[PDB]
DNA sequence: CGGCAGTCGCCGTCTACCTCTCCAAGAGCAGCATGCGC
DNA sequence: GCGCATGCTGCTCTTCAAAGCCACGGCGACTGCCG
RNA sequence: UCGGCAGGAGAGGUA
């Protein structure tokens, strides 16, 4: 979706090709353990976030 | 209870920990009661009894190899004769199939769990081979383990008493000429450290 | 703040000669030095 | 707000059957705000005659 | 999982203890919380016949709370209308340490 | 191990004078005081 | 008419919650972090 | 001879 949408340009397709994170469950633990440092990390603490 | 000057410990730069080697982090942590830290060890009791404890230690390990194997043995003779006796006798061997990935999941449940204790005595005995004084110790579970099994020949605590245990216990010539030993024949950024 | 180092040195002296767990003894010692740090630098170290 | 935490926060330990809505309501923290606004705050200013 | 330790006011240890029982079952956890303790100690004294039996607590402070603890459990008795935080920890509070064996059986002996 | 570059926290930002207003709050706990019932 | 019981307002005492909140230049340590 | 007092914060101004 992403890469269909903002592909028009390239600093989006550079920076969609070096995330590392691919899934919302893995990019809400990503936040999480940015967000509340120190905390365990549980997607569903991460989606309530 | 003793307290700390909060102008030699919160300064820049830290002058306690200018004097006692310590990074400022191990210093807030230790000084608030959120880490510990090895005041004085032993070392010629750590020395002669070094082998005997390696020996209980290889005890243990073989201790706990025995038990694995005997409940592995037991497990795979109860799975061959239930799987032997019931192998789908009315539906698909794809539920035998399953419990046999069950029975693969039991074996290394049973695998894991000797891998585990396993870990706990290896870094239980790594930690007590490599004890130094000013060593910071976090992980309260690990310190209560080393106090309870090997209590004695290691002293530590956490607190300012701890660091007034450190200060007294201190000794200024040997580190002033050890500084000056470096900055006299040393170069790259040790040298900055020193001066 | 000279009211706040005398209240938290005596109840840590009366919790200290009564027998009390290892953990509220640390607590309390943890408390009387921050309010010792906060009379002597108010604002240093934390929040004022 | 503030009023709106403290009826929340006592309706949970009152017995029912005896709540009224005259008995959650505390007045001081509006009083409060009203009166310190009026008095120490520095946009209600000393007029000049 | 074990006996747990909770620091209220001074004074406020009997309001803790009631608004804690009362929100055990008026909130609607009821299997979480078990049993709520404030530490208490007869103390020996009479003022020639009198008897007053000063209400010495034996942790000024503190009310321990036999409890188990997984998410809802800390929220609850931590924003009782009196408790200040849930006295324990490691540097960051992230699993409360729970009171040993002994020095619990022998505080609720006293 | 070893460079390293960003980052964060802590210092400093002109002198003398005049007038006015505002300064914790809540909850418990007294020692009496006034209503009701036989 | 007298005796019992239950609530007036001054006085006293003790302090964490928790949202509320959003310059600029210079310097020096330091610390994860990449390589 | 009794007897006898002067801390903080905010706002607006003059040179």
């Amino acid at each position: 979706q992403i890469v269909e949408r903002f592909g028009f340009s390239e600093i989006m397709r550079s920076t969609l090709e070096k995330d590392n994170t691919v899934g919302t469950d893995e990019a809400l633990l990503d936040i999480y353990r940015k967000l509340r440092p120190g905390e365990p990390p549980t997607k569903e603490s991460a989606q309530t976030l | 209870a003793p307290v700390t000057h909060i102008w030699y410990f919160k300064g820049v730069p830290s002058r306690l920990g200018y004097l006692l080697d310590l990074a400022p982090k191990d210093l807030e942590k230790i000084i608030y009661f959120a880490a510990y830290v090895i005041t004085s060890v032993d070392e010629e009791m750590r020395h002669n009894e070094l082998s005997t404890l390696e020996a209980e230690m290889a005890v243990e390990r073989k201790a706990v190899e025995d038990q694995r194997d005997g409940e592995l043995e037991a497990r795979a003779q109860k799975l061959e004769a239930d799987l032997a006796e019931l192998e789908a006798e009315g539906a698909k061997a794809d539920a035998r199939r399953k419990v046999r990935d069950g029975g693969e999941r039991e074996m290394r449940q049973i695998r894991d769990r000797a891998q585990r204790e396993l870990d706990r005595l290896e870094d239980i005995w790594s930690t007590f081979t490599k004890l130094a004084p000013k060593q910071l110790i976090v992980d309260e579970n690990l310190y209560r383990e080393l106090v309870d099994r090997y209590g004695e020949y290691f002293t530590g605590a956490m607190g300012a008493e701890s660091i007034q245990k450190l200060i007294e216990n201190f000794d200024i010539d040997a580190e002033a000429e050890s500084l000056r030993d470096v900055i006299r024949n040393g170069k790259g950024q040790k040298k900055l450290r020193a001066l | 703040l000279y009211r706040r180092v005398i209240n938290r040195n005596n109840r840590l002296k009366r919790l200290i000669d009564l027998g009390a767990p290892e953990i509220i003894v640390n607590n309390e010692k943890r408390m009387l030095q921050e309010s010792v740090d906060a009379l002597f630098d108010n604002g240093r170290r934390g929040r004022p | 707000s503030r009023m709106e935490r403290v009826v929340r926060e006592r309706m949970t330990t009152q017995d029912v059957e005896a709540i009224t809505p005259q008995t959650l309501i505390n007045i001081r923290p509006v009083v409060a705000a009203i009166k310190e606004f009026f008095g120490t705050s520095q946009l209600s200013q000393f007029m000049d005659q | 999982k074990n006996w747990y330790v909770v620091h209220t006011y001074s004074g406020y240890e009997n309001k803790v203890k009631a608004n804690l029982e009362k929100r055990v079952e008026s909130m609607g956890m009821q299997d979480k919380i078990f049993r709520v303790v404030v530490p208490e100690e007869e103390e020996t004294d009479i003022k020639n016949g009198k008897k007053k039996v000063v209400k010495k607590k034996v942790f000024p402070g503190y009310v321990l709370v036999e409890i188990v603890m997984t998410d809802d459990s800390w929220y609850v008795v931590r924003n009782t209308p009196g408790v200040t935080g849930f006295v324990g920890s490691a540097g960051s509070g992230s699993k409360p340490t729970p009171l040993l064996p002994g020095e619990a059986e022998t505080i609720l002996k006293r």
